[PDB]
């Protein structure tokens, strides 16, 4: 008379759990990110992107390059005034 | 010269918004600087959670 097993006749639904999806989500997600680098990029050399660096930067939102570009342009316009109009 | 009465005054208004205002954006910056960090290692916790 009917012996039938459930336990091991599920392994069909052994792969159907829903975290399954997730896992094989993140062993790829995580198959070549960097845990935080050593170093990347925050600082690097096109001569401007050290101007980057030091302002336009996380590392710095100080008010200065605004400052430097207002000044440039007061600079500009008085002498320029005489030499197109 | 007539226009440096102006550049006076703009002088004291570059003063009072780096007085006020890049304090105040620094601040303002910073808050959602932490927002985003704080969603990221949330996810990061609970995906390891799954997997235990």
């Amino acid at each position: 008379v009917s012996t039938l097993i459930p336990p091991k006749v599920v392994s069909s639904k052994n792969i159907g759990s829903a975290p399954n999806a997730k896992r094989i989500a993140n062993v790829v997600h995580f198959y070549k990110s960097l845990p935080q680098g050593p170093a990347p990029a925050i600082k690097a050399n096109t001569r401007l992107a050290r101007y980057k660096a030091k302002y336009f930067d996380g590392d710095n939102a100080s008010g200065k390059p605004l400052w430097h570009f207002a000044l440039g342009i007061i600079a500009f316009g008085y002498s320029m005034e005489y030499y197109f109009h | 010269n007539d226009e440096s009465i102006l550049l006076l005054t703009f002088l004291g208004f570059t003063g009072l918004v780096a007085k006020y205002l890049a304090p105040a954006y620094k601040d303002f910056a910073d808050a959602r600087m932490k927002k985003v960090s704080d969603v990221l290692n949330a996810s990061r916790n609970k995906h390891v959670e799954a997997v235990k």
